[PDB]
RNA sequence: GCUUGAGUCUCGUAGAGGGGGGUAGAAUUCCAGGUGUAGCGGUGAAAUGCGUAGAGAUCUGGAGGAAUACCGGUGGCGAAGGCGGCCCCCUGGACGAAGACUGACGCUCAGGUGCGAAAGCGUGGGGAGCAAACAGGAUUAGAUACCCUGGUAGUCCACGCCGUAAACGAUGUCGACUUGGAGGUUGUGCCCUUGAGGCGUGGCUUCCGGAGCUAACGCGUUAAGUCGACCGCCUGGGGAGUACGGCCGCAAGGUUAAAACUCAAAUGAAUUGACGGGGGCCCGCACAAGCGGUGGAGCAUGUGGUUUAAUUCGAUGCAACGCG
């Protein structure tokens, strides 16, 4: 979560977030709980996730 | 006043409003500034030049404490925040840390139903 | 302009001094195909201009409409079902170009005697940027500074 | 009698299988306090709402309830419903390895009995979040809605009831046989284990496909192929899974289950097109960028209407209206 740097720095580069919590992790908790549609999203993203 | 030289930048950056706040290490507050309270009403305070402006504002207002370096902690997502550390060091401050302090649960509550728009 | 990317005419320079920038102003200002008309009254107002200002010709001119040249413009975009109006950096051609439209509409506004006398005055006017096509430049950069945000 | 079906014993393996008890960490809300100050929240935009009685932000301390991020996976377990932190206790099943034992003890199953999401009901608790009802604000022609701000039952616990779901692989159970490929997961044996290998042999499972079947779509060794055993159910659409009666239920209702009348269709899958406030790519003064008009005035001319003895007939969205 943190980031720090010695006095060679110039550009924040916190691409920390763009790994964990930003993205899908907050946008995902913003909204209903349902048991249903995630067994079927999952269902679809791992039947999307094919050659 | 008081001379403190050390802070925290804590900036909420939600979807509507980005509002910063600069304390002290011990958590106490020098003062605030919203995007909201900066003109730009509505539409236009959820945007990433409303938060460097609230940023900018924030850093003036506490010219009166001598701040030097401070650590940057940052809540919530949002257009704001990325572009609300940039004006902090424009504002000559020795940005130290960027901690984001975003608050997830380990799935507690229930989340609100919405949005059939 | 839907496929179509396109070159540019070109314009012959003015008989008087060379200049096709002004070339494009007495265009501005030609109503009814009526060229020679247009460059009647150009060469008079100028001329007063030039006398009145004491510079010389297109150096006043270029004072005067360097004075009226928009910075950035607002726009529309309608992407996200939304009105935005964005602002957007002006190409010089098209700085130019707003300039010269400004000045000619804003002479046409005026209540003076003859043309030259409306256009004239409004170049004098827009010298020491207190006329109308320099209150149409701020009214446009407070459109564009006003809604700043969308960049 | 016999062991190739079924079962017992020995040793292990994996597992969100079940029931009871405890605990942990993040987060939300509330309460008390410090700093601090003009907004916060919300939306497409707003307003209701909260806020100088000091909100929001921020730090400290506390209380309480529910759910258990990451692992997490067309992964696992369960007859199905379903089961997700970690630990203990009680407990069910499955699978594998070698050997021993019983010796057809098997399969299916009408009535019967049990289990059975969610909502709901009863009694007693609990109540943080979320949220039917409800209230307010918007949106709208209206808006008993979608959106916003609040918000009660409920959701959570104990015990009892209900007894249903798109309770779905829309595929009853058990057994046998019939070309393949790529995986996943969990055992086990053999070989230089010369490593994250090589060769087999089981259990469960995912995707694609062959013959075959199928109205087609598709199924395809986990069959919708080729057979056998037993059960359940169907007989045109509507009326109607309704009424009456019976049984069950505290009730809501559940279950069993018609007829008169009425239609000549209702239906399945696929094809061609058209359409979409579906998707991708592309064009045209289509929009944008501009310039000049029309709609306002007077007149010209055409039309509708009205008038008239007749105001000849035809043209009438675009593509009729100085048109024939």
């Amino acid at each position: 979560i943190k980031v720090r740097e010695n006095e060679p720095f110039d550009v924040a580069l916190r691409r920390f977030k763009r790994s964990c919590e930003k993205a899908g992790v907050l946008a995902e908790v913003r909204r209903r709980e349902f048991y249903e549609k995630p067994t079927t999203e999952r269902k679809r993203a791992k039947a999307s996730a094919v050659k | 006043r008081k001379q403190v030289s050390d802070g925290v930048a804590h900036i909420h950056a939600s979807f509507n409003n980005t509002i910063v706040t600069i304390t002290d290490r011990q958590g106490n507050a020098l003062g605030w500034a919203t995007a909201g309270g900066s003109g730009f009403r509505g539409s236009r305070k959820s945007t990433p030049f409303a938060a460097q402006v609230a940023a900018e504002r924030c850093a003036d207002a506490v010219k009166e404490y001598g701040i030097k370096n401070l650590e940057v902690m940052v809540k919530g997502p949002g257009p704001g925040r990325e572009s609300t550390i940039r004006a902090l060091n424009a504002a000559g401050f020795r940005i130290t840390n960027i901690t984001d302090v975003t608050p997830i649960p380990h799935n507690g509550c229930r989340p609100p139903k919405k949005r059939r728009v | 302009p839907r496929r179509r990317v396109i070159g540019q005419r070109k314009i012959l320079p003015d008989p008087k001094f060379g200049s096709e920038l002004l070339a494009k102003f007495v265009n501005i200002l030609m109503v009814d195909g009526k060229k020679s008309t247009a460059e009647s009254i150009v060469y008079s107002a100028l001329e007063t201009l030039a006398q009145r200002s004491g510079k010389s010709e297109l150096e006043a001119f270029e004072v005067a409409l360097e004075n009226v040249r928009p910075t950035v413009e607002v726009k529309s975009r309608r992407v996200g079902g939304s009105t935005y109006q964005v602002p957007v950096e002006v190409r010089p051609v098209r700085r130019n170009a707003l300039a010269m439209r400004w000045i000619v509409e804003a002479a046409r506004k005026r209540g003076d005697k003859s043309m030259a006398l409306r256009l004239a005055n409004e170049l004098s006017d827009a010298a020491e940027n207190k006329g109308t096509a320099v209150k149409k430049r701020e009214d446009v950069h407070r459109m564009a500074e006003a809604n700043k945000a969308f960049a």
